């Protein structure tokens, strides 16, 4: 069945999915500049672009 | 053994770090009789987070 | 450039007339 | 913050005081101008008829503003709503006109 | 003398006009304003270098 799955491998497949979810979050955030606000919604705030 | 493949350790993300998005499912009834459409911020094309 | 960054950060929040 | 609630079934619409109360569209008010600049389209669509006819007066605080002077013959009828509404429409979040 | 008026700077000269509204000037905004002061004085005193 395309719409079916065996309940006896739920734990194994869920924790393999957790492994891939960790391995796709292996990066470093990079500094990408800022710009001083000109509209008065947030006074003096520097927003990342 | 003589020369092995090097791994790619340093990888850089320039976007924003997240993993949980927010998705709408059913559209809100923006034309309705009991409340005029001038209440909603969708009528003025004010974008919302 | 800074002019496009400022113009983008202020063109994010606009609002138009209702129909 | 100033959040406008409409009044269902003939009740007057109300806007929230800084203290926490909610008042109808009457009396003397005090705004900062950044308040009006935040959502000017919604604010003037709620406030046009109340400024034009009702006994609503608004004091908008600037400090500084450039001005413009128009003259009228005092022996002839003259209404300033076209100019005042033109200013209140041409105001925008990034700038003000004269 | 001109940058100490619009920005937050320790340097005291009279803090003179304050009733006119302004904003907390960033390094980029102060750099723009200082460039305008620069090219204004160069244009006034007939300089090109």
């Amino acid at each position: 069945s395309v719409r079916g799955a065996n309940p006896l491998m739920f734990r194994a497949n869920v924790l393999h999915m957790l492994l891939e979810f960790v391995l796709d979050n292996l990066y470093l955030n990079r500094h990408t500049g800022f710009s001083q606000d000109h509209t008065p919604f947030t006074e003096g705030a520097n927003l990342r672009s | 053994l003589l020369h092995a493949d090097t791994p790619r350790l340093v990888t850089w993300d320039a976007g924003l770090c997240t993993s949980f998005k927010i998705v709408p499912i059913v559209p809100a009834q923006v034309p309705q009789d009991v409340l005029a459409y001038t209440f909603f911020t969708s009528s003025y094309a004010i974008q919302s987070p | 450039p800074m002019s496009t960054r400022i113009a983008e950060a202020t063109s994010a929040i606009v609002s138009k007339h209702p129909a | 913050d100033c959040r406008i609630s409409f009044g269902m079934n003939g009740a007057a619409p109300m806007i929230r005081d800084e203290t926490g109360m909610m008042v109808p569209f009457e009396g003397n008010w005090i705004f900062p101008l950044a308040l009006w600049q935040m959502n000017t389209r919604y604010f003037n669509q709620q406030f046009d008829a109340w400024i034009k006819t009702g006994e609503l007066r608004i004091r908008i605080e600037m400090g500084a503003y450039p001005y413009m002077l128009h003259y009228y013959d005092p022996r002839q009828y003259a209404n300033a709503w076209n100019l005042t509404s033109a200013w209140l429409e041409e105001i925008t979040p990034t700038s003000i006109p004269s | 003398t001109l940058v100490a008026q619009i920005s937050e700077t320790q340097y005291p000269v009279d803090r003179y006009l304050d009733w006119i509204p302004s904003l907390r000037a960033s390094a980029a905004t102060a750099a723009t304003f200082a460039e305008w002061v620069n090219t204004s004085m160069k244009t006034a005193f007939d300089l090109s270098d």
